[PDB]
RNA sequence: GCCCUAUCAACUUUCGAUGGUAGUCGCCGUGCCUACCAUGGUGACCACGGGUGACGGGGAAUCAGGGUUCGAUUCCGGAGAGGGAGCCUGAGAAACGGCUACCACAUCCAAGGAAGGCAGCAGGCGCGCAAAUUACCCACUCCCGACCCGGGGAGGUAGUGACGAAAAAUAACAAUACAGGACUCUUUCGAGGCCCUGUAAUUGGAAUGAGUCCACUUUAAAUCCUUUAACGAGGAUCCAUUGGAGGGCAAGUCUGGUGCCAGCAGCCGCGGUAAUUCCAGCUCCAAUAGCGUAUAUUAAAGUUGCUGCAGUUAAAAAGCUCGUAGUUGGA
């Protein structure tokens, strides 16, 4: 309807964000991608999961 | 009516399909490698690699005896040979066919300064050409894309060391008037 | 082809040069009355005036009041259905302002559920509404 | 360059290199009061040119 | 040697249309124009008439080969200075930063009268989605003159400038605090290392500019860059954003809210009380000083098909023969 307007975010539950360390960038950023992939960790057991999943 | 140039080119070709899964990978072994910052150094090397094949595989259509294969192969040949990547050796226009990425990356000299162990790691590299550490033949040099004159030479010519005597005073000539004198004596 | 000699060139091209006529997007395109009809006249951005503040209901499964703003425009005089997409932001836009449209972007076509709606809304009275929906910029009072 | 006369240096040497070592005064008025000193110096026919300016 | 149209198929001609003769004008050749005679000239091989968001050509972007689309815009060649006609000086102009009149727009006035033209550089008004300093100088390249010597908003140098294009910061290391491995082992675990990868906001004194800036230098006068002295950073706070995380298409069945409501989504699709797609946290990705959203457009398109398409039922061959142009024609 018309009269329903804003009602989400109008009443989310706001949070205030975290305050931590910056991100390296540049290539030290390139690099570290670098180090979590190849050289140093094996495929260790069944299939291979995603990077994210926290399951 | 102005006098002036208008001419510029690009030096770099975006793929065509975007979300290959394997040519990302071989295209970051290609960074973590070399040390690089992006992926234009990646692609500006490639498609001067496919100029490179592309006239050849131009001139290669050629019959022998052709006057353009012999004045233009073998100033090719003396155009790789002088940047030093063919054997000299093997001046003979069917190799360059075989020629991969990595024989322009060797070459670089962010490697060189690696190889020739006058550094730390491959990352002291570009941290060292940004702060003016070294030359090539009496000249200064401040750039990792630099491959010139295969026929090399090290460092230094003249630089006066003093960064950090002439830095903190000796850790000495500090202390005289702060706290000391407008206090206890 | 279906002939094929050695001086048929006028059959060939004053067949071709009739048969073009017939493609769609030739014909929408270059020449006849689809730029004349046009509402922005073959270009990409319009500014415009509100008068008024509507809903829309959606197709199929679907079911809710899509918002839509009736917009009067400058340069010509006609009327669009624009698109406010945001949540929310209807309660920024006040009457008789002006409201800087852009086409939706399947070329003049209904897109997704909305039955008929061509153009939405980028800018409100000069004042960018990812900002004034984020918090960067505000309404100047 | 050559070193060989004095003299032959204001003869062939531009006037705003002599006045690096310094040997020549320039002008002091630009070149828009130079040209509306001209022009108002257009309008008027007669003896009074030297009359209006500056 | 050229763009679209047959819902333009017949045109021109005592209003010179096509030709013959003698003249006039004009720099010369001719219906260019008068005087007298003849009745002819173009056209389905597309004349005539109408449109063009048409200035033409050198060329630009994508492309296998073929081609499509763009060329207002710095070089050559023509046209025009509000609109249209007229003419002087002059070798050369129907000139407009030269004059004479009309129409439209327009200034100062003592009300008798006078004068004007930015589609020259700057700069305002306007119209717009839509585009910069009312700055400095003849030194460079060159042009004009009576001329070595005076001039030139042509031109040059600066200011604005994320159209775009090139190169390129935001960290580097060492000691032992934790794991992982070929290498020595030890029945495995440990350990032992000719070589470690590293992982923590762990600790150490390293190596520099961005900036600050004296002094040259540069330049006609200055500035930037370039060279250098002093200065100048450890959460080195001198701090990287834009988009996205069902599939196509790289990447969360993490947690808390709403409960077919508000909304996302180019396409399929999500939401009705446990939503991997919504508003937010945490985490994760791709590009990186750049990235998305519109529109015009080319390739992909053998979905305009000459190379290279279809026509029984899906879109598709006139109801049937004859027939002038056309196209193709045996040995
Ligand atoms: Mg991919
Ligand atoms: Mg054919
Ligand atoms: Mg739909
Ligand atoms: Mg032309
Ligand atoms: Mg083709
Ligand atoms: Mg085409
Ligand atoms: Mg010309
Ligand atoms: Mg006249
Ligand atoms: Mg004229
Ligand atoms: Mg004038
Ligand atoms: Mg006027
Ligand atoms: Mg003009
Ligand atoms: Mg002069
Ligand atoms: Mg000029
Ligand atoms: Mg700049
Ligand atoms: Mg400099
Ligand atoms: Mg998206
Ligand atoms: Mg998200
Ligand atoms: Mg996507
Ligand atoms: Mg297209
Ligand atoms: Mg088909
Ligand atoms: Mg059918
Ligand atoms: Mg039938
Ligand atoms: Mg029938």
């Amino acid at each position: 309807s018309l009269a329903r307007v804003g009602k989400v975010r109008g009443q989310t539950l706001k949070v205030a964000k975290q305050e931590k360390k910056k991100k390296r960038t540049g290539r030290a950023k390139r690099r570290m991608q670098y180090n979590r992939r190849f050289v140093n960790v094996v495929p260790t057991f069944g299939k291979k999961k995603g990077p994210n999943a926290n399951s | 009516p102005v006098a002036r140039s208008w001419v510029c080119r690009k030096t770099y070709v975006t793929p065509r399909r975007p979300f290959e899964k394997s040519r990302l990978d071989q295209e970051l072994k290609l960074i973590g490698e070399y040390g690089l910052r992006n992926k234009r150094e990646v692609w500006r090397v490639k498609f001067t690699l496919a100029k490179i094949r592309k006239a050849a595989r131009e001139l290669l259509t050629l019959d022998e005896k052709d006057p353009r294969r012999l004045f233009e192969g073998n100033a090719l040949l003396r155009r790789l040979v002088r940047i030093g990547v063919l054997d000299e050796g093997k001046m003979k226009l069917d190799y360059i066919l075989g020629l991969k990425i990595e024989d322009f990356l060797e070459r670089r000299l962010q490697t060189q300064v690696f190889k020739l162990g006058l550094a730390k790691s491959i990352h002291h590299a570009r941290v060292l050409i940004r702060q003016r550490h070294i030359r090539v033949r009496k000249q200064v040099v401040n750039i990792p894309s630099f491959i010139v004159r295969l026929d090399s030479q090290k460092h230094i010519d003249f630089s006066l060391r003093s960064p950090y005597g002439g830095g903190r005073p000796g850790r000495v000539k500090r202390k005289n008037a702060k706290k000391g004198q407008g206090g206890a004596g | 082809g279906k002939c094929r000699g050695l001086r048929t060139a006028r059959k060939l091209r004053s067949h071709r040069r009739d048969q073009k006529w017939h493609d769609k997007q030739y014909k929408k395109a270059h020449l006849g009355t689809a730029l004349k009809a046009n509402p922005f006249g073959g270009a990409s951005h319009a500014k415009g005036i509100v008068l008024e503040k509507v809903g829309v209901e959606a197709k199929q499964p679907n079911s809710a009041i899509r918002k839509c703003v009736r917009v009067q425009l400058i340069k010509n005089g006609k009327k669009i259905t624009a698109f406010v997409p945001n949540d929310g932001c209807l309660n920024f836009i006040e009457e008789n302002d002006e409201v800087l449209v852009a086409g939706f972007g399947r070329k003049g076509h209904a897109v997704g559920d909305i039955p008929g709606v061509r153009f939405k809304v980028v800018k409100v009275a000069n004042v960018s509404l990812l900002a004034l929906y984020k918090g960067k910029k505000e309404r100047p009072r | 360059m050559i070193y060989d006369s004095l003299d032959y240096a204001k003869k062939n040497e531009p006037k705003h290199r002599l006045a690096r070592h310094g040997l020549y005064e320039k002008k002091k008025t630009s070149r828009k009061q130079r040209k509306e000193r001209k022009n108002r110096m257009k309008k008027v026919r007669g003896t009074a040119k030297a009359n209006v300016g500056a």
